[PDB]
């Protein structure tokens, strides 16, 4: 009970000194691939390959070639 | 005048109309209770903090003390004599002599005149509301029935400065450099930020107990 | 009262103002006045109106001391 108590109350604590704010590296992906470009068969294409790599879990071997794909096309 | 001795603190000042007994049971501070009787009888306490062997450490001196005179001598064995105790103002020994022992040669008062008292009627309006509100909040009445009817009739500033700060219950870092300052209002506004920090402290963990009780019923 | 240290007690009220029309070459330092000039406007009421104004303007500003702490005197 003091386990789970106090460990929901750190968790409950640690939200109120910064906020997440900065966008995580597939949404700041999503936001450079609107900005820049696109050509609009691209645009969707680079759309359906980031929907792909946003269902993974990181450390995949395959993750690694849809990284490394779509930000050489950005 | 004559040779004024030095009587160290616990962690507990002593302010004007307190009335409490000092824990003299140190072997070196009775010897200065003893001087002090014979030094136009009074007991020069300066703030250290918590009782420890009969070494003193001189950083836990810093420049600011408070009076106390010896009003009530009864001989009691137990360590602990109750002395009524009534300081006229806050001041200190101020120069200092080397030792070994610890005795130095200070002099004349030290203090600030009451200036601007419509900023003292605003901050004592809002030090009035600041304490009525936190009683609200704990335990700490801290005080014996013959006050029922008298809670709210003076309006000085030195004797609230020495209640407000004083019933509340700080850390003892907070509760002794307050002291050092000797202007009007810089030590009212610093109890000001303080217990605008406390509030602060209830509006944030009664903040994160409603997320944590989401919490609990969401998991 | 002078004292003789090189420090002038000295209290003095202004009553009119003059002009400048010859310079002398210290030592010494001399000057020469001239006639007196001055005019009195009409319509004193809205004079006074503007005096008000600039009072009241005054009375806000001495409980606005808040970084320079000067009394309420």
């Amino acid at each position: 009970q003091r386990e789970y108590y106090l460990r929901e109350q750190m968790k409950a604590i640690q939200k109120e000194l910064g906020g997440e704010d900065g966008l995580s590296d597939l949404e700041a992906l999503r936001k450079k691939i609107e900005e820049v470009g696109m050509p609009e068969a691209v645009k969707t294409k680079a759309l359906k390959e980031l929907d792909r790599l946003e269902r993974m879990q990181q450390g995949s071997p395959e993750a690694t070639v849809a990284r490394t794909y779509l930000d050489w096309l950005t | 005048r004559l040779e004024l001795p030095v009587i160290p603190l616990r962690n507990t000042v002593i302010l004007p109309h307190t009335t409490t007994p000092v824990d003299v049971g140190r072997a070196k501070s009775k010897r200065a209770v003893e001087e002090a009787m014979g030094a136009d009888r009074l007991i020069f306490l300066v703030a250290q903090r918590d009782p420890e062997v009969d070494d003193p450490a001189p950083d836990d001196l810093y420049t600011w003390g408070v009076q106390a005179v010896v009003k009530q001598a009864m001989r009691l064995p137990d360590g602990t004599l109750q002395v009524m105790v009534e300081a006229r103002a806050r001041a200190q020994v101020t120069d200092y002599i080397p030792g070994p022992y610890l005795r130095a040669r200070g002099e004349v008062f030290s203090e600030i005149f009451p200036i601007d008292e419509a900023v003292v009627r605003v901050l004592v309006e809002e030090l009035k509301e600041a304490f009525e509100k936190y009683v609200a909040n704990h335990k700490s009445l801290r005080l014996d029935r013959y006050q029922l009817e008298a809670v709210k009739g003076t309006s000085d500033p030195a004797m609230l400065a020495d209640t407000i700060a004083y019933h509340a219950t700080w850390t003892v870092a907070e509760k002794q450099e307050i002291l050092e300052l000797t202007d009007l209002e810089a030590r009212l506004k610093k109890v000001l930020g303080l217990l605008s920090r406390d509030l602060e402290r209830f509006e944030l963990d009664k903040r994160v107990a409603q997320r944590v009780k989401e919490q609990m019923d969401t998991n």
